[PDB]
Formats: structure tokens, C-alpha cells, sequence
């Protein structure tokens, strides 16, 4: 069964950083378009991908402050999130559309972690 | 069960390229150039595509590989929209009613070839009238009366058997057994989806270069191919002042690139997420309208050998449409040293050049209703029969011995203003209600960059306003239905016009339908069914983003 365990959210001070995990079962993560959202009373927005070339885009609001990288193996996607801003606070959802050519779009999504950047 | 990806890339491509080339690139294209001021064309041509139908074709494209549903069910994005998509499907279903059937008379002709003797080549035959002439004693290519004008009307279409679409007769077994042929063909390229049509591309999207690459080779070393090749590419820049010139460009761009038929939506919704949808549409439209371009070589070469042959011009021989392929070229391949192979490999690339188009057109229809309806998705093979078994009923129409009635009134009404409209109404829905800047940030998301200015202004004023100038003049240029010296009768017209209305007014029908169906207030129900289905949450907080001016301002 494919499943997105997310992992790493918690409270952030203001200009700190976090780690967000995502471990992956069910697919190979280096060839899967890895997304990242996040939801805060807003529409889930998304926030960075590592696609299945391996190229890594990100929305620009997290443009430059945030990374998103995978471990082939430990099949794990780490979001990294340095210069946090009040407005970063939301349930980040790791997200898998597919797994590239010759596979499903298992649109599959994680239970989300909640990330709290307090002032 | 989540939906499957294509097992290549070429498959995609592949797929994009058999279903925009087909009949329509080899003998439309090449007779619009060298009559409307040959390299001249090109301008209208090349700017029209340029302008509306690259956009076109990239936001379709995109549009399918973001939400990943079919052409009905890609408006959870704006739901109000659906009968657009549901319009599209039918024009889809119409279209193949006929297609087919142009497709089996290929097949036919292809059977014809295996001999020596080539029927089309003499008289005296059963099908040959009286008044047959050998072509070697021979405003030529409608005499009507040598072998392969008879061949193809008399013994292929037995059309001398029909007084007119009022009296069309009884299908005719022999075109019965090649459309057999044809959708069963469709059937097994279609009944498990993208994992064997995708293979199936690699053959018919490809065989029909290598038999132009041929064609070509062999008809610039005829006699007075080069005389043809330079009507086809004598330029006259004052063609340009006619507004006719700009409208069959513009036509020919929309009708040949396919853009909006559902079918590219279809085939980018089996899409990996990152693929790069922008190149992938520059590269197979530029594809598409290049190989009219070369295609148009073949064809007049091989109609300045048939000039020269029979000591006209180029205007006696010149023709189009099924004229030009089942008649003029015939003969030519029977006036050619190997007539057979000739002959077997032409009638194989306009298989080639139909089977696709007509896998995509299908394919529209089993992805658009399939995602409608999750019974369908199911029964992918039960549903794929179910939709060519139909198609090959309604199809026996177009095999009777008037068909050729019955298929000049669909070609006219199944998918022209129709399709306008419903293309219309659906880059309307995305660029205007869904909004170019939302669609922007779904390629942004998809692809890491946002289009640029050029295609946002395009898909929002130069797609819709192409699209809108096209609907006017097809409304304008509306001749009463004839085929030939024969002028079909009223009823006849107002069984096209209620083909054509029939999938135009799904879109004002679904919305009533929407409307009525929404529960809430009149505002309440105008938010629903313009706001994408999975934002409905947000409309109970009455933030609606169609009811701001910034979102109609967006550009
Ligand atoms: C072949 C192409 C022509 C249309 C095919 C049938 C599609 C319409 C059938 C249908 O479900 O009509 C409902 C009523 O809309 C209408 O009133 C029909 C327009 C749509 O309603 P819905 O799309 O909400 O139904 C969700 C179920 N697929
Ligand atoms: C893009 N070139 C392909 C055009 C071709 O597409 C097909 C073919 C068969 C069935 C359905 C469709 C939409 C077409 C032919 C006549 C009218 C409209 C479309
Ligand atoms: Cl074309
Ligand atoms: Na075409
Ligand atoms: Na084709």
C-alpha cells in the first residue's frame, strides 16, 4: 500500500528552521513527483516539489527559503524550512502525484503535520 | 485503481502527432497553398498558428495533464462548463460516424491494390459506365468519367446507385467488411487504453512519414514535377488582401491542429505530472503544420506529372478532399512504373494518416465519459466495444449507396460551428472564468515556471477572439448542403442544422441544469457553479473570486 508518513512539524520560533520527513512505502521516491502542500481557513497551496528527473521547484512564497530533498535510500523526502515567518504556519501535506512514466497517479496524500511559527 | 501513466514519452508524443496528421495535412493543406498565393499562405498560416493555435494546443494540453480528467470532467474546475466538454465528446462520437468511413474507403483501395492490373487503371469493368474514356485521350479533375473517377464513384461508393440522401439505399458489403475491419482494428488499439495505444502510435504516427519520404523522393524525379512544386510555392502576396485567404488559414490551423476536440486533454491526462506539456505542444503542433508543408511537395509533384501527362495546367488537375486522393493520385500511380507497390504503400499511409486520428477521437469520448462515470472506468473493454460497436452502426450510414450524401452532411454539421462554439466556450471557461492566472499557477506547479505574458494574453483575447472570428464566418459562410451538381433538399439542411445544435446547446442545457439543481440562492447558486468544485467550502464564507473585478482584470 503506498502511504506518506509525515514527520518533523512541531512549534517554531519565528526565523527558525524545520525538517519535515516524508516516508514513503509502496514506490521508489527517485522516480516520483514528490509534492508539498500546505493548508492554514485557506485552500491547500502548493509549497515545493522534487520531481521524478529530480528536479526541485518550489512555490514562491517558500522560494529560497525552503528545500525540498530525497533520500533514494531510505525512499524519504525531507522538506527543509529555514527563515520561518508567522505565515508558514499550516498542516504540510507530502504528497505523491505519480511515479513517473509506466506508472499510476496515485494521487496519495499524507495525514499532514501541523507547523506552528509563533511570533 | 489510479489512472496509469503513459509507459514512454514517445507514446505521448506519438499519440499527439497520429492524432493532428491525418488526411486532412495532405489534401487540404497543399490545395489551400497553391490557391491561396502558395508561399503566401504561409504567412496567415504560420501567424495563425502562432496566435491561437500553439496556445491552444498548449493550454489543452496542460489543462489535461493538471487535473487529469477527460474533456467532460475537467470543469470541477468551473462546473458550470460541463456541457462544453459533454458537447465535445458528442462532436467526437459525430465525427467518427463518418471518419470511418473514409478511413474503410483507404481500406478498400488497399485491397484493390494487391494486383498487377489495378482496377482503377482501365475500363471495362462492371462498374464502368459507357461513357468511360482511357485517360490517355483525355476542369479535369471533375470529368467524371475516366476509370479512376468511375472506379472510386461506381465501384467503391456505388454512388450512380443513389439519387440523392433521400433515397440512400442499402449498405454495400464490401465497404460493409473494410469498416468491419476498421473498427475492429479501433477496438483492439483502444480496449485497454494508453498501455496499447501508445504502442499502436509507433506505427500508424510514423509508417506515414517514411511513405511520404518515398513519395517524395520518387514524384520530384517525374516529368513536370517541378512545374507542380512551383504552383504550390509560387508566392503572390496580393492574395493576402482577400479576407477568404485569412479564413482558410484560419480554418485549416483549428481543424488540423485538433486543439480542443477533447482528445489532447484526454491524452495529457495519462501524463506524469512534471511532464513539460509547453515543449511538448510547440513540438507537435510545429509538427503537425510541417508536415502539411511537405506533404503539400508530394502531392504537387505528383499533380504536375498528371498536368503534364495529360498537357493542362495545374488548375485542371488541382483538387482536394477525397478527389485528390481516391481519383487524381490513383491514376498517377497507374500511370507509374511499380504501379502496385505505389499504390499499396499510398492507400497504407492514408491508413496510417486515418487509424490515429480516429484512436484519438475515440479515445476522447472512452476518457471523457469514463471519468464521468465510474462504471466505465471499470469496464474499459465492455465500454470501448460498446462505443465502436456504435460508431460502426452509425457509420452504416455513410456505406450506403447515397453515404456519400449522408457523409457530406455530417463532414459539413457534426463538427464545424459546433466544435467552434463548444472550443469557444471552453478556452472562454478557462482563460475568463477559471481565470488565466490560476491556470498559470497550475503550469507553475506542474512545471516550476509560470507562462509567460505572451501566452496568458493569448489564451485570454487572441484564442477566444480566433476562435469567435472562425464561429462568425462559418455562421456567414453557411452554403445549403450540396454534393457535387447535386443540391440536397430542405430537410436534408435542417437535419444538419439539428446535428450541429444538437451538441451546442448542451452547454446553454447544462447550465440551466446546474443552476436548477444548486441548492441556495440565485448568487449562491452563480458562485457554485463558476467556483472549482473542490473550492466549494469557500463560497458558504462568500469569497468568491469571480465576483471581484481583479480576477476579470487578470491578464
Ligand atoms: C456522448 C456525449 C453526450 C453526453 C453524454 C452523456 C452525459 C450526460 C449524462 C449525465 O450524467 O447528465 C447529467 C445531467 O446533465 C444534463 O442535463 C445533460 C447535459 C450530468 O450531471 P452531472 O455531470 O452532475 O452528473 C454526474 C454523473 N456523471
Ligand atoms: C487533429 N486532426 C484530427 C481531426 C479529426 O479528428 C477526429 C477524427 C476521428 C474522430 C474524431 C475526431 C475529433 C477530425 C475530422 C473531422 C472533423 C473533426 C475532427
Ligand atoms: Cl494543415
Ligand atoms: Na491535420
Ligand atoms: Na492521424
Amino acid at each position: 500500500e503506498v502511504q506518506l508518513v509525515e514527520s518533523g512539524g512541531g512549534l517554531v520560533q519565528a526565523g527558525g528552521s524545520l525538517r519535515l520527513s516524508c516516508a514513503a512505502s509502496g514506490f521508489p521516491v527517485y522516480q516520483a513527483n514528490m509534492y508539498w502542500y500546505r493548508q492554514a481557513g485557506k485552500e491547500r497551496e502548493w509549497v515545493a516539489a522534487i520531481q521524478s528527473e529530480g528536479r526541485t521547484i518550489y512555490a514562491d512564497s517558500v522560494k529560497g527559503r525552503f528545500t525540498i530533498s530525497r533520500d533514494n535510500s531510505k525512499n524519504t523526502v525531507y522538506l527543509q524550512m529555514n527563515s520561518l515567518k508567522p505565515e508558514d504556519t499550516a498542516v504540510y501535506y507530502c504528497n505523491v502525484k505519480d511515479a513517473g512514466w509506466a506508472s499510476y497517479q496515485y494521487d496519495y496524500w499524507g495525514q499532514g503535520t501541523q507547523v506552528t511559527v509563533s511570533s | 485503481q489510479p489512472r496509469e501513466t503513459w509507459g514512454k514519452k514517445i507514446d505521448f508524443l506519438l499519440s499527439v502527432v497520429g492524432f493532428a496528421v491525418d488526411l486532412a495535412n495532405v489534401w487540404r493543406f497543399p490545395y489551400l497553398c497553391y490557391k491561396n498565393g502558395g508561399g503566401a499562405f504561409l504567412i496567415p498560416y504560420t501567424l495563425f498558428l502562432i496566435i491561437a493555435g500553439m496556445p491552444l494546443f498548449y493550454m489543452e494540453l496542460a489543462l489535461g495533464q493538471y487535473n487529469r480528467e477527460g474533456a467532460a470532467t475537467v470543469w470541477k474546475i468551473c462546473p458550470f462548463f460541463k456541457g462544453v466538454g459533454y458537447a465535445v465528446i458528442l462532436i467526437a462520437l459525430y465525427v467518427g460516424f463518418y471518419y470511418n468511413v473514409i478511413i474503410a474507403w483507404s481500406l478498400y483501395y488497399l485491397f484493390s491494390s494487391f494486383t498487377l492490373n489495378l482496377p482503377w487503371t482501365d475500363c471495362g469493368h462492371t462498374w464502368n459506365s459507357p461513357n468511360c474514356t482511357d485517360p490517355k485521350l483525355l476542369k479535369y479533375s471533375k470529368y467524371k468519367f475516366t476509370p479512376a473517377a468511375e472506379f472510386y464513384e461506381r465501384g467503391v461508393l456505388h454512388l450512380h446507385e443513389s439519387s440523392g440522401i433521400h433515397d440512400i439505399g442499402l449498405p454495400q458489403w464490401q465497404l460493409l467488411l473494410c469498416l468491419m475491419v476498421v473498427v475492429i482494428v479501433l477496438y483492439f488499439s483502444l480496449w485497454k487504453g494508453v498501455k496499447t495505444s501508445g504502442k499502436v502510435v509507433w506505427i500508424t504516427a510514423t509508417l506515414p512519414y517514411f511513405v511520404l519520404f518515398v513519395l517524395l523522393v520518387h514524384g520530384v524525379t517525374l516529368p513536370g514535377a517541378s512545374n507542380g512544386i512551383n504552383a504550390y510555392l509560387h508566392i503572390d502576396f496580393y492574395r493576402l488582401k482577400e479576407a477568404t485567404v485569412w479564413i482558410d488559414a484560419a480554418t485549416q490551423i483549428f481543424f488540423s491542429l485538433g486543439a480542443g476536440f477533447g482528445v489532447l486533454i484526454a491524452f495529457a491526462s495519462y501524463n506524469k505530472f512534471d511532464n513539460n506539456c509547453y515543449r511538448d505542444a510547440l513540438l507537435t503542433s510545429s509538427i503537425n503544420c510541417i508536415t502539411s508543408f511537405v506533404s503539400g511537395f508530394a502531392i504537387f509533384s505528383i499533380l504536375g506529372y498528371m498536368a503534364h501527362e495529360h498537357k493542362v495546367n495545374i488548375e485542371d488537375v488541382a483538387t482536394e478532399g477525397a478527389g485528390l486522393v481516391f481519383i487524381l493520385y490513383p491514376e498517377a500511380i497507374s500511370t507509374l512504373s511499380g504501379s502496385t507497390f505505389w499504390a499499396v504503400v499510398f492507400f497504407v499511409m492514408l491508413l496510417a494518416l486515418g487509424l490515429d486520428s480516429s484512436m484519438g477521437g475515440m479515445e476522447a469520448v472512452i476518457t471523457g465519459l469514463a471519468d464521468d462515470f465510474q462504471v466505465l472506468k471499470r469496464h474499459r473493454k465492455l465500454f470501448t466495444f460498446g462505443v465502436t460497436f456504435s460508431t460502426f452502426l452509425l457509420a452504416l450510414f455513410c456505406i450506403t449507396k447515397g453515404g456519400i450524401y449522408v457523409l457530406t452532411l455530417l463532414d459539413t454539421f457534426a463538427a464545424g460551428t459546433s466544435i467552434l462554439f463548444a472550443v469557444l466556450m471552453e478556452a472562454i471557461g478557462v482563460s475568463w472564468f477559471y481565470g488565466v492566472d490560476r491556470f498559470s499557477n497550475d503550469i507553475q506547479q506542474m512545471m516550476g515556471f509560470r507562462p509567460g505574458l505572451y501566452w496568458r494574453l493569448c489564451w485570454k483575447f487572441v484564442s477566444p477572439a480566433f476562435l469567435l472570428f472562425v464561429v462568425v464566418v462559418s455562421i456567414i459562410n453557411f452554403k445549403p448542403l450540396t454534393y457535387d451538381d447535386y443540391i440536397f433538399p430542405p430537410w436534408a439542411n435542417w437535419v444538419g442544422w439539428g446535428i450541429a445544435l444538437s451538441s451546442m446547446v448542451l452547454v446553454p442545457i447544462y447550465v440551466i441544469y446546474k443552476f436548477l439543481s444548486t441548492q441556495g440562492s440565485l448568487w449562491e447558486r452563480l458562485a457554485y457553479g463558476i467556483t472549482p468544485e473542490n473550492e466549494h467550502h469557500l463560497v458558504a464564507q462568500r469569497d468568491i473570486r469571480q465576483f471581484q473585478l481583479q480576477h476579470w482584470l487578470a491578464i
